[PDB]
RNA sequence: GGCCGCUCCAGAAGAGGGCCCCCUUGCCCGUUAUCGGGGGCUAGGCUCGAUGUCGGCC
């Protein structure tokens, strides 16, 4: 029996001067051997907080951390813009040490609705026996989006892979790319490739598509 | 002051081997726990192996014990992570971190130092170059009076793929996305702009593919229907 | 039966021990190492002991 570390929220979105709390319930009693880390996209974790709540040597005093039973709880008075990364709590009460899944914190923005835009295969891949139909989400706000893909008004399903962006560092918004791959058969087979975008920026679900061929 | 420098990591088929290097600058060993913690590919952080110097003890996760090994060598100030039998379920970034020792706390605290990280990919694949694709801008998916077009990456391997446009004169509203993991083991990625509509005539636009690992470079041209 | 003993057998047998909770390690302690006290639970599973329903000798 591992102590499982289980952190809550998934992520949080905050703004500049914002106080923010993190939370990490202990699937058993740790005492105070909890500790918490920050970290940036590609780079090493650092550590903030020790012991539950003692701060570690140049850690800002914004940072702090308190325990409640199994809970633990990590806060940030006055969130400034270096924050912006994702925090990770760990148990070192007993081995293995074990870490919370983690929480990114997300800069707050308006809600904006993407620009869809949809691409059929290349004439060049559907030679070499595939087809690859992609979707493009361009510039949207908050990141929860889906893409439905529709063939010939059929759900797809299992058949998509998507990735998203970072954060834009200049607007805050995300971008959202997906790809329906399909056997260069299963595409002659149909004519109408649809993409049905919904977002809490789009008052109704907004479809791209096209006709194979026409 | 402090600095830990982790290598060797890399390439490498199921059941290999690989050995990790982790220079520390700024502090000695004997004076430290050293541990190892690994990053899959979107994941969390998972601990795998820890090292005292100063008495030998080691420990490790139980889905490594037999096929890893920790060390450490005071001599030169490096720990190591001997990894053997590797599958794919070990691909990750690894990091090794030291916790300070405290001769008044009684017992081992928090990781207070991570290095950078040295990747480890474990697969089957073969090394591949991409082949690339237009992303056609259609004359029936403007935006405004705004185009988006762009060019497919795909079925390369390994990581990374660098993507320009216009050989770099183009930067603005370009986005590449992170690379997916198709099921045959190739990556696959699509890099997009947008771009005046108006611009559709008159601009050329060419998306530089370059993968080193393969020594191939692309320059694919994207053009209306 | 007497004497000796616990290697085998029993669980008929105590103590260590174990798990959980509180106390930021909090009498004294602490392997480059996670305790101690308090509380709740735990018996035949390990060590050590005891015993017979055991064994050895005469």
């Amino acid at each position: 029996s591992d102590i499982q570390m289980t952190q809550s929220p998934s992520s949080l979105s905050a703004s500049v001067g914002d106080r923010v709390t993190i939370t990490c319930r202990a699937s058993q009693s740790v005492y105070y051997s909890v500790a918490w880390y920050q970290q940036k996209p590609g780079k090493a974790p650092k550590l903030l907080i020790y012991s539950a709540s003692y701060l570690y040597s140049g850690v800002p005093s914004r940072f702090s951390g308190s325990r409640s039973g199994t809970d633990f709880t990590l806060t940030i008075s006055s969130l400034q813009p270096e924050d912006f990364a994702t925090y990770y709590c760990q148990q070192y009460r007993r081995r293995p040490i074990t870490f919370g899944q983690g929480t990114k914190v997300e800069i707050k923005r308006t809600v904006a609705a993407p620009s869809v835009f949809i691409f059929p295969p290349s004439d060049e891949q559907l030679k070499s026996g595939t087809a690859s139909v992609v979707c493009l989400l361009n510039n949207f706000y908050p990141r929860e989006a889906k893409v439905q893909w529709k063939v010939d008004n059929a759900l797809q399903s299992g058949n998509s892979q998507e990735s998203v962006t970072e954060q834009d560092s200049k607007d805050s918004t995300y971008s959202l790319s997906s790809t329906l791959t399909l056997s260069k058969a299963d595409y002659e087979k149909h004519k109408v490739y649809a993409c049905e975008v919904t977002h809490q920026g789009l008052s109704s679900p907004v479809t791209k598509s096209f006709n194979r061929g026409e | 002051e402090v600095q830990l420098v982790e290598s060797g990591g890399g390439l490498v088929q199921p059941g290999g081997s690989l050995r990790l290097s982790c220079a520390a600058s700024g502090f000695s060993l004997s004076s430290s726990s050293m541990h190892w913690v690994r990053q899959a590919p979107g994941k969390g952080l998972e601990w795998v192996a820890s090292i005292s110097p100063y008495s030998g003890s080691t420990s490790y996760a139980d889905s490594v014990k037999g096929r890893f090994t920790i060390s450490a060598d005071t001599s030169k100030n490096t720990a190591y992570l001997q990894m053997n039998s590797l599958r794919a379920e070990d691909t990750a970034v690894y990091y090794c971190a030291r916790t300070k020792y405290h001769y008044k706390n009684y017992y081992w605290w928090a990781l207070d130092y991570w290095g950078q990280g040295t990747l480890v990919t474990v697969s089957s694949a073969s090394t591949k170059g991409p082949s690339v694709f237009p992303l056609a801008p259609s004359s029936k998916s403007t935006s405004g009076g705004t185009a988006a077009l762009g060019c497919l990456v795909k079925d390369y391997f390994p990581e990374p793929v660098t993507v320009s446009w216009n050989s770099g004169a183009l930067t603005s509203g370009v986005h590449t996305f992170p690379a997916v993991l198709q099921s045959s083991g190739l990556y696959s990625l699509s890099s997009v702009v947008t771009v005046p509509s108006s611009s559709l005539g008159t601009q050329t636009y060419i998306c530089n593919v370059n993968h080193k690992p393969s020594n191939t470079k692309v320059d694919k041209k994207v053009e209306p229907k």
